[PDB]
C-alpha cells in the first residue's frame, strides 16, 4: 500500500510532466527565440 | 519545360509588375548558416530573428 501508491503517485507524475516538458520543448524557442542558440 | 500556370516571356516587353512575377520555395539553410555567420559577426541579431 506504501510503495504501491508511492511507486504509483511517482509513475503518473513522471508521464504527465514528461508530456509537459515534451509540449513545453516544442513550443519554447518560438516564444522565447532570444534563447535558442540557432539565432546565435 | 510545360507548366500549367507559368508562362515565359520578355521582360522588357512585358514589363511585369511584383505580383504578376511567379513564385516559388527556395530552401534556407544553406544560406541561412551564411547568414547566421554573417549576423553574428555584424551584431544585428532581431534581423535575422524576423527573417528566420
Amino acid at each position: 500500500s506504501v510503495k504501491f501508491m508511492d511507486q504509483k503517485r511517482s509513475g503518473e507524475e513522471t508521464v504527465y510532466f514528461k508530456k509537459e516538458d515534451e509540449a513545453l520543448l516544442r513550443n519554447l524557442l518560438a516564444n522565447h527565440p532570444e534563447y535558442d542558440p540557432k539565432y546565435s | 519545360p510545360w507548366t500549367t500556370d507559368t508562362t515565359f516571356d520578355d521582360i522588357i516587353l512585358s514589363q511585369p509588375s511584383k505580383e504578376d512575377f511567379a513564385k516559388f520555395t527556395k530552401e534556407a539553410p544553406l544560406f541561412l548558416r551564411f547568414l547566421k555567420l554573417v549576423t553574428d559577426v555584424e551584431g544585428r541579431q532581431e534581423a535575422f530573428i524576423q527573417f528566420a
